[PDB]
């Protein structure tokens, strides 16, 4: 097998996710104490818009 | 201690400097023989390679198959880390267990800048791999005439 | 028109057909595909076939 093959080390994902037919990355969090979830998610949207 | 690997991965310059002030092994290898230089060149982290070079990092190291960080910085298009590793002193004609110099890697991906740099720094164009192929044949097969001319 | 068709199919058709209420989608085109056009002359030149 060494006669007709070359070998290398690469980096690749052992797990691939997809959301509604599109590739994706899942992210989990908690809104800090004394804060709602709607505002946390609004901040997440703001951060994502950039 | 061995946080240097996961730090060069995420690209943490301040933390790398901290841990190297604490006296962390700069040439700490992983199960595949890679060093923070390998990872910083695979993920394009120039600040970190500069730092590690300021602190005694072997730039001609080789993994369990014979790939120096030059192979990685050339097979990806890191035109600046190539120059850095070359200036700091790196074997520009290095070979792996398959007989492949960074010329072939920069040619297959069609990176002209890195090819010109390596040739300026003394890269043998008449090299041959375990199958007898050089960079010119690579350019021929890939149908890239710009590199084919640049190789003359 | 074929590039627009490819965009509509790859990026938009699935999301639409996977939408609430939609039951069918007819694309007025076709998504990309690697077409390989053969010439019998250039094949006989090399004694080849499809």
């Amino acid at each position: 097998f060494s006669a007709f093959s070359s070998s290398r080390w690469e980096y690749g994902s052992p797990r691939l996710e997809r959301y509604n037919g599109l590739p994706s990355m899942e992210i989990l969090g908690q809104a800090a104490p004394g804060k709602s979830t709607g505002e946390a998610m609004e901040l997440m949207e703001q951060l994502a818009s950039k | 201690g061995k946080k240097l690997l996961e730090a060069a991965r995420a690209g943490r310059d301040d933390e790398v400097r901290i841990l190297m002030a604490n006296g962390a092994d700069v040439n700490a290898a992983d199960v595949v023989g890679w060093t923070p230089l390998h990872l910083a060149a695979y993920w394009g982290h120039l600040e970190i390679v500069e730092v590690l070079l300021k602190n005694g990092a072997d730039v001609n190291a080789y993994d369990t198959l014979g790939s120096t960080p030059l192979h990685l910085a050339a097979h990806f298009g890191h035109l600046e880390i190539v120059e850095v590793l070359l200036k700091n002193g790196a074997d520009v004609n290095a070979k792996d267990d398959n007989g492949i110099t960074p010329l072939h890697l920069a040619a297959n991906r069609g990176h002209l800048e890195i090819v010109e740099v390596l040739l300026k720094y003394g890269a043998d164009v008449n090299a041959q791999d375990k199958f007898g192929k050089t960079a010119f044949d690579i350019s021929i097969n890939n149908g890239n005439e710009d590199l084919a001319e640049i190789l003359q | 028109q074929e590039d627009i068709s490819d965009y509509v199919a790859a990026n938009m058709k699935d999301a639409i057909s996977r939408t609430s209420g939609v039951g069918d989608v007819q694309l007025f085109g076709s998504q990309y595909a690697m077409r390989i056009w053969m010439n019998p002359n250039e094949l006989n030149k090399f004694q080849l076939t499809p």
